[PDB]
DNA sequence: CGGTGCCGAGGCCGCTCAATTGGTCGTAGACAGCTCTAGCACCGCTTAAACGCACGTACGCGCTGTCCCCCGCGTTTTAACCGCCAAGGGGATTACTCCCTAGTCTCCAGGCACGTGTCAGATATATACATCCTGT
DNA sequence: ACAGGATGTATATATCTGACACGTGCCTGGAGACTAGGGAGTAATCCCCTTGGCGGTTAAAACGCGGGGGACAGCGCGTACGTGCGTTTAAGCGGTGCTAGAGCTGTCTACGACCAATTGAGCGGCCTCGGCACCG
């Protein structure tokens, strides 16, 4: 009952992440429980990137809840992440 | 008045009011008609055929989410 | 009725961790969670084709860090594969 | 008054929120009627063709700013069918 | 040493189908195979992801239909579809 | 006594292409049988239609060979064949496309 | 005898086109990507067959982009090419610096 | 044993040779400040490229980049090429 | 800068099904060893191509009328928007059952390296013709 | 406005050699025969979300008029790239040799798949309250 997840320190649910990768792979493929740790990592780190620059942007703007228009702001502000997501924000709008 | 012409003059105007352009001439009109037209035929197609393998009759958000993500214009926003 | 798979807990929890006072509204916790998911499927595609390309057939950490590599792009995939070589040797130094 | 403010005030204004310009009926009826020819009397979510709204708002929008930049690069302030084409042949879709 | 699979001998025997008398160098030959390769990997992965989509877990002739009815273009896609169920119909009305 | 190919009258193997499909369909997934002749069915058809192509550009330079400039050439020349290989073309080189103002 | 200015240029037009083989010159080539090699890691060794495939990738890139510049100044109302034009073609498909 | 630390190879990419290439690409006349730019854009694509090819050969634990890995890393830039690996 | 209202979002239960730890195995990869194909480094020779430069001639850039035409306002007029009500087609479940495909055993034949003997196409050369460049 | 007239191009032949289509010996992955189980096809049932329609209502479209502005031929000039010439270098070829890492092969072991008994966290409701959306 020690819950992964918390052994590594991490918030992600690496059991769900565990069985996501497990079905994504080739004929026989197997996944290794350090790499969902890992990738768990991954998105980790990411969300908090892309988060704590919305959150900036939100306390530039003095708003406690987080707009998709600051998604937009942030996505596009910093160039990193704009050249990682090439998306469409949905009722994000412009610069 | 086709069906086509409810994207009127004003619509296309703001639209490229938000892009930026500062002058538009006459026949961007028509053009930008049969552009969108393009566009949303191009993506029409792959949500109907999504939809007629699922068996359904009805064109669902996330099909329109797979169909954009197919073709490189990915949106976020609705799932899947 | 069934209930569907998400990530927003998740999301909001990392939130709370680096913004501990902002809010963040549903439609864009739709959008964290399908650009979570977006990024999740590129990084399990990648790896995947990687260990098809090597003949190999575990996906272990090596090739989930060897995807992070190729996506993202240089100094965020520094920070990245620092924080999961971290996360993963804070969970291989446990019980 | 003069020509050349009131186009900066719309620059302005429909770049600072974010909502939808195409006004809703208009678009669905063109959707429907498009659907019309790959199949026989379909039915729509509300949600997907709102969905389908944004796409196509945010493609224009970004073929319109590229445009504005092909037409910029001829010293003209106003741009032409001629620079739309050209802009689409550059990214290659052709159509 | 080890052989290596390829599609050379079947491009070589189409062509003599179609075409009786030419022949294809081996650069050629080789471009085919590289391309053939590609196709069949788009169709597979498309095919794949469908199934996905759909909570499906058996490939059979519908996924494969749909997927080159999504990859090709019109007319080349009608008549793929068209060879397709004959090429089944020919399978299915035998012994 | 017969193989699967002439059993539905093609000419691409079923086996190796049944085999393959088994081999990226997401582990736990199966693959249907008639998917494979399918499958068969629309590579052989592509395959037809781009070698018929180059067979014709070819044709038209007194070459009983194909080489990959009659591939590049054969390809760009159709729309939708170029619409469908987006790749490049080793050695294929390019079409010759002159403009309007160049003179 | 002397042809008129840009004659000469069509006739290499014409040439360089119908042609197939490849453009750039094969050693300098080489050492440069081995050169960009370097930093990214050191002891690296290269394929022939490797560098030729670079080789090709690249030059297709080039012709791309030089004549998708061309289709940008040829609307410009011009008839040579200028960095400008270069930058505004890569700007409009994605890339950028 | 490595020796011959690499430089000013960036002008390997002669002026006649961008000039080549331009009358492949269907350029009438040049102007003569292209040539620093090109060559910006080559280091830049080869710098991509090769980045992605030696990570890939890197993953598989050799010394040495084979052609198949280069033809892998432009497929994952959406420029695959044909002819050489797949 | 306060007032009022709004419900969107954040915190709190019930519950149920997905993590999770314990025990087994077996197969996939780690790794040591051995080969040898292929990549790297000179060396010399040739020479085609890069390179410097001297003119000059097409043309890029700028300036100037100038007339089409596009933006701004003003009035009408029109069709979208909101709200509300009604019928029902189809989406979303559960429940059987059986069709179909994953396996295993046996077998052999289509398919794959390997050689080779013929020849198709590259290359060169010598004719028979387009084709630009002044020009009476 | 065709008349010379170098300057490049069809064209037919000759050669020539490396490439390739075809014939081999060999050999694992395709086929056929059977069985098991489980994924989905169909069947039924519920309900909800979609379409249809009505009626006000009112902001947005939409002609239309007018006035300035900018797109654009047309000159005109003043840098600069093409078109040569002679001159130098390093690309390429061909060898020649060196060695090391790519690629197999054989053991060994370790870690992840599988199965199960357990239980707690993640989600559906659900309440509720205060962050924000407007308004002097």
């Amino acid at each position: 009952a020690v819950s992964r997840s918390q052994r590594a320190g991490l918030q992600f649910p690496v059991g769900r992440i565990h069985r996501h990768l497990k079905s994504r792979t080739t004929s026989h493929g197997r996944v290794g429980a350090t790499a969902a740790v890992y990738s768990a990592a991954i998105l980790e780190y990411l969300t908090a990137e892309v988060l704590e620059l919305a959150g900036n942007a939100s306390k530039d703007l003095k708003v406690k809840r987080i707009t998709p228009r600051h998604l937009q702001l942030a996505i596009r502000g910093d160039e990193e992440l704009d050249s990682l997501i090439k998306a469409t924000i949905a009722g994000g709008g412009v610069i | 008045r086709d069906n086509i012409q409810g994207i009127t003059k004003p619509a296309i105007r703001r639209l490229a009011r938000r892009g930026g352009v500062k002058r538009i001439s006459g026949l961007i009109y028509e053009e930008t008609r049969g552009v969108l037209k393009v566009f949303l035929e191009n993506v029409i197609r792959d949500a109907v055929t999504y939809t007629e393998h699922a068996k359904r009759k009805t064109v669902t958000a996330m099909d329109v989410v797979y169909a954009l993500k197919r073709q490189g214009r990915t949106l976020y926003g609705f799932g899947g | 009725k069934t209930r569907k798979e998400s990530y927003a807990i998740y999301v909001y929890k990392v939130l709370k961790q680096v913004h501990p006072d902002t809010g963040i509204s549903s439609k864009a916790m739709s959008i964290m969670n399908s650009f979570v998911n977006d990024v999740f499927e590129r990084i399990a595609g990648e790896a995947s084709r990687l260990a098809h390309y090597n003949k190999r057939s575990t996906i272990t950490s090596r090739e989930i860090q060897t995807a992070v590599r190729l996506l993202l792009p240089g100094e965020l995939a520094k920070h990245a594969v620092s924080e999961g070589t971290k996360a993963v040797t804070k969970y291989t130094s446990a019980k | 008054y003069r020509p050349g403010t009131v186009a900066l005030r719309e620059i302005r204004r429909y770049q600072k929120s974010t909502e939808l310009l195409i006004r809703k009926l208009p678009f669905q009826r063109l959707v429907r009627e498009i659907a019309q020819d790959f199949k026989t009397d379909l039915r729509f979510q509300s949600s997907a063709v709102m969905a389908l709204q944004e796409a196509s708002e945010a493609y224009l929008v970004a073929l319109f700013e590229d445009t504005n930049l092909c037409a910029i690069h001829a010293k003209r302030v106003t741009i032409m069918p001629k620079d739309i084409q050209l802009a689409r042949r550059i990214r290659g879709e052709r159509a």
